[PDB]
RNA sequence: AGUCAAGCGUUCAUAGCGACAUUGCUUUUUGAUUCUUCGAUGUCGGCUCUUCCUAUCAUACCGAAGCAGAAUUCGGUAAGCGUUGGAUUGUUCACCCACUAAUAGGGAACGUGAGCUGGGUUUAGACCGUCGUGAGACAGGUUAGUUUUACCCUACUGAUGAAUGUUACCGCAAUAGUAAUUGAACUUAGUACGAGAGGAACAGUUCAUUCGGAUAAUUGGUUUUUGCGGCUGUCUGAUCAGGCAUUGCCGCGAAGCUACCAUCCGCUGGAUUAUGGCUGAACGCCUCUAAGUCAGAAUCCAUGCUAGAACGCGGUGAUUUCU
RNA sequence: UAAGGUAGCCAAAUGCCUCGUCAUCUAAUUAGUGACGCGCAUGAAUGGAUUAACGAGAUUCCCACUGUCCCUAUCUACUAU
RNA sequence: AGGAAACUCUGGUGGAGGCUCGUAGCGGUUCUGACGUGCAAAUCGAUCGUCGAAUUUGGGUAUAGGGGCGAAAGACUAAUC
């Protein structure tokens, strides 16, 4: 996350290390995102930088439009599929890993998001919360 | 606090118990335990599992 | 040459040596600082870890995003039968530290406490404190002058107490005996309080109250001899490692030509005495009370014991302390609670806590029901029920 | 790393630099040498793991600036704490991608092979190029090529234990160790400052990074609970109930163990360093300093935490008769 | 000079400089592939160039798959005791 | 069946090959696994190559040391080359 954060995020269980491939939820013409970095991640020997829901990552478009491929761009994780605990203790998880493509400040490249998004990402990013249909 | 109902077995889910599962069609399922969760992800039908509330309703047991 | 990539040190050196504890009851190494203004009160208490459960409370944190919203928290229950005061002792302050000079016991000692001075109680004449009891039954002669000696000297007073082990489902029959410091008034007031409380009981609410941050002192659960990988958290070696891979590769350089003390090695894991601080008391529950597990929001009369009892412990028919989180030690272990050595504001030790709901489902499995009445109402009648 | 200061820096030697010269330090370079080792000290790199140094990259507190703010640069006390993930390369080194508060430099027989690996070099097989009449040569390139032993002593990690009248309980605390770390968001505040562009900080709040100590209520994992159920083949004449299939296989699976894959917790007092000062002479003035003294750092010592001297100690209970 | 390397091929297992230059492959490639050739020192039965099929041969990439790894945990038998 | 003819096409039959998958067999790729004062002066386990022949193999017989034999490794010639 970092710059465009609107408040804090309680710790979500990390489920997306680098090298992971998630789906592209928005209509920016990309199909999948390939995670190469996690913003705000710490430094430990041999530990992969792992991303959770709501975190801003650096990703490349492995499959999609050639205007988007072969370059690094910021993305935002909106669906995790690794079970995490909320403070009301419900363990929840989606059925797929999914993110959207955004600018470094948080404004989305696309305009609409398919599928649900996590509210722990919606509250952190309002532009994701704007184009989100259903927020769970 | 709310006591939710199991989306597979109709059991009562107390706070901090069981799991939740959001499917790609934005539908929310709730499981009291890994038994019902694994049966759900095995795609079993609750009307054929003899201990489910749906089964007992369908067979008029305790009805 | 230098280590190629920096990495933090595995393990903590202030918790050395990782040996078995001397006794099964952890020692209170430090008590809260005294002040000669407050009434005579204890500084600690003894209980037995009965197990864990969950609560639901409405969080009051003005600035959190879950302010005035319900959260579920893991608590642990300490079964605390009311302790019994048998004896006090005073300590003078020498240039070599504190030193006990006297010990004044109560007249009548129960069997459950005088079993502590025996290894083979079943074959014994039970002669223990029998001449000290004959030292009693005069006017006061062989007792009152030692009490006045503690008044004249002994600028720190500790009270000998012992648990009531027969009130718990444990099969021990031999109570635990300990010293608890007094932190009120003058030395004369302390020893007068003790003399009045001889052969008498002290309840846990006379020392503790709700929303108080306490320290839990206990001996952790034993795990025996353990390798370095789990004992210290070192990295597992790669798969094609001859002579095993749950090891530390380099245990030191050529020079100094010795294995260092700071090298992580295999040995005993667990059964170390630990002190975990800043644990908030959520409920000071009374055993002389039904609906211990009930709240003002729940209002269904159920005690704190789960369905089928606590696993490996039993019932909580006595008083108990529900304290937030994990404490060292396993179930059935003697646990010494202690008041905080300092006053912590933090906007978290000052949060008043009111519970909404307490979990009483069975911990022997994935329990669906909180009460047998609820279970029977949901399931209807059965074949055993006619 | 200094000393000097011709000049650069609009102006100005010294904010920052600094020529021509000159004095040193180091042993992480490569040399030089041949003292030890050729009746063998296992030899490159990586992995792993600990400690040490400071010539400090970040963090704490400060001083200086051609320091308005922001950003940056120089320097001091400081090694307490941390200093990453990857593409290529056997590499050390290197060069890029990206995160980060930062991605500082080194030593420990160029740390570490009875710790690993064997990619490389460095036996024997083989190929190419050049050289050689030839056998063959090549710090030229390529491919394939056995990595042995601890049960001994010490060291370290744990575990007992004789003797201190016996035995039991409760204690004290010499000594030794010690730990927490860093960032973001809101607010301060679009405020101070600045012509504008831009654009802070203290306090406070909520979270988070790295680490550590526990714990198993919940979630997840594990299944010889061979606990229940199901399935294949065969055998017990069939049925019921079972045997075997190196735990036959599959689903669920309590208990236990366990995970930043789960949850909880991780203290406050003093003395100081740098530095800034007070009073105040020396030197009738002036001066943080000479006497005296104040505040002050992630520093040190305590509080706290962990062991408890098995030749450190205290209090207390009972102390044997027809061995 | 006896003849001066032709046809072809190439930083090739053969190119010192060299991690050669360009393109592609990747977020990033001293690797790989396709090109270029004044080639230290390619080259024609010292056989040259190419080649379907075959290969426990060497090398790169892609899909699938996974405890190889993030980051370890648990279980069984036989040891060790 | 087609075609003017040359001959082409379709469906069967047949059962060829130093073909192929894969046993017994023969061999010995990788784990650089186990063991490594071993069960063993070369083994064990799994993973593998090949498996109708340029195959595997018994017995008999021939070649003998600067000699033999060698689908050629300076390999083998009684744990000796
Ligand atoms: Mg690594
Ligand atoms: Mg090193
Ligand atoms: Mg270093
Ligand atoms: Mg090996
Ligand atoms: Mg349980
Ligand atoms: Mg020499
Ligand atoms: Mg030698
Ligand atoms: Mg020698
Ligand atoms: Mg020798
Ligand atoms: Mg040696
Ligand atoms: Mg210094
Ligand atoms: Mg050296
Ligand atoms: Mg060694
Ligand atoms: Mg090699
Ligand atoms: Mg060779
Ligand atoms: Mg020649
Ligand atoms: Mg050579
Ligand atoms: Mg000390
Ligand atoms: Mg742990
Ligand atoms: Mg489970
Ligand atoms: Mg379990
Ligand atoms: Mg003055
Ligand atoms: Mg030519
Ligand atoms: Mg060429
Ligand atoms: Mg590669
Ligand atoms: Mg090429
Ligand atoms: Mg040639
Ligand atoms: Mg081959
Ligand atoms: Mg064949
Ligand atoms: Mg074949
Ligand atoms: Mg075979
Ligand atoms: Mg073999
Ligand atoms: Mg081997
Ligand atoms: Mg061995
Ligand atoms: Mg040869
Ligand atoms: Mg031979």
């Amino acid at each position: 996350s970092g710059n465009g954060a609107q408040g804090t995020k309680f710790r979500i269980s990390l489920g997306l290390p680098v090298g992971a491939i998630m789906n592209c939820a928005d209509n920016s013409g990309a199909r999948n995102l390939y995670i190469i970095a996690v913003k705000g991640s710490g430094s430990r020997l041999n530990r992969l930088p792992a991303a959770s829901l709501g975190d801003m990552v650096m990703a490349t478009v492995k499959k999609g439009k050639p205007e988007l491929r072969k370059k690094v761009m910021p993305a935002i994780v909106v669906r995790q599929a690794k079970s995490w605990r909320r403070r009301d203790g419900v363990f929840l998880y989606f059925e797929d890993n999914a993110g959207v493509i955004a600018n470094p400040k948080g404004e989305m490249k696309g305009s609409a998001i398919t599928g649900p998004v996590g509210k722990e990402c919606a509250d952190l990013w309002p532009r994701v919360a704007s184009n989100s249909g259903v927020v769970v | 606090m709310k006591v939710e109902i199991d989306s597979f077995s109709g059991a009562k889910i107390y706070p901090g118990r069981g799991t939740l599962f959001v499917r790609g069609d934005s539908k929310i399922f709730r499981f009291q335990n890994s038994k019902s969760a694994s049966l759900f992800k095995q795609r079993k039908n609750p009307r054929r599992i003899a201990w489910t509330v749906l089964f007992r309703k369908h067979h008029k047991k305790g009805i | 040459s230098h280590r190629k990539y920096e990495a933090p040190r595995h393990g903590h050196l202030g918790f050395l040596p990782r040996k078995r504890a001397a006794s099964i009851r952890a020692r209170v190494k430090a008590f809260p600082k005294d002040d000669r203004s407050k009434p005579v009160a204890l500084t600690s208490f003894l209980g037995y870890k009965a197990g864990m459960t969950t609560i639901v409370r409405d969080l009051d944190r003005p600035g959190s995003k879950f302010h005035k919203r319900e959260v579920v928290e893991a608590v642990t229950v300490v079964d605390t039968p009311p302790v019994v005061v048998v004896g006090v002792v005073g300590y003078v302050e020498t240039p070599r530290g504190l030193r006990s000079l006297t010990t004044v016991w109560a007249e009548h000692l129960s069997d459950e406490v005088k079993r502590r001075f025996y290894k083979n109680w079943y074959k014994s004449k039970k002669k223990a404190f029998t001449k000290y009891s004959a030292k009693y039954a005069q006017d006061g002669a062989g007792i009152e002058r030692e009490l006045a000696r503690i008044k004249k000297y002994a600028s720190v007073v500790r009270v000998l107490v012992h648990t009531q082990i027969r009130k718990t489902p444990l099969a021990q029959k031999k109570a635990h005996l300990a010293e608890i410091q007094l932190n009120g008034g003058s030395i004369s007031e302390k020893v007068d309080w003790a003399r009045e409380h001889f052969e008498k009981t002290v309840a846990v609410d006379s020392v503790f109250e709700q929303n108080e941050m306490i320290d839990a002192i206990a001996v952790t659960k034993g795990h025996g001899f353990e390798g370095v990988t789990h004992r210290w958290g070192t990295k597992k070696l790669p798969r094609k490692t001859h002579r095993g891979l749950r090891k530390v590769a380099c245990i030191g350089a050529w020079h100094p030509a010795h294995v260092m003390w700071s090298v992580a090695r295999a040995g005993q894991r667990g059964y170390h005495s630990r002190t975990s601080i800043n644990h908030k008391i959520y409920r000071v529950g009374k055993g002389d009370d039904e609906a211990n597990g009930a709240t003002s929001f729940d209002r269904t009369k159920k005690t704190i014991t789960p369905m089928g009892g606590f696993v490996h412990y039993g019932e909580i028919k006595n008083d108990f302390i529900m304290v937030k989180g994990c404490i060292p030690g396993n179930r059935k272990r003697i646990v010494t609670l202690r008041k905080s050595l300092y006053t912590n504001t933090s906007r978290k030790a000052l949060e008043e806590v009111s519970l909404k709901w307490i979990d009483t489902a069975s911990k022997f499995g994935k329990g669906r029901f909180q009460t047998p009445a609820e279970k029977h109402a949901f399931m209807g009648t059965l074949k055993k029920d006619l």
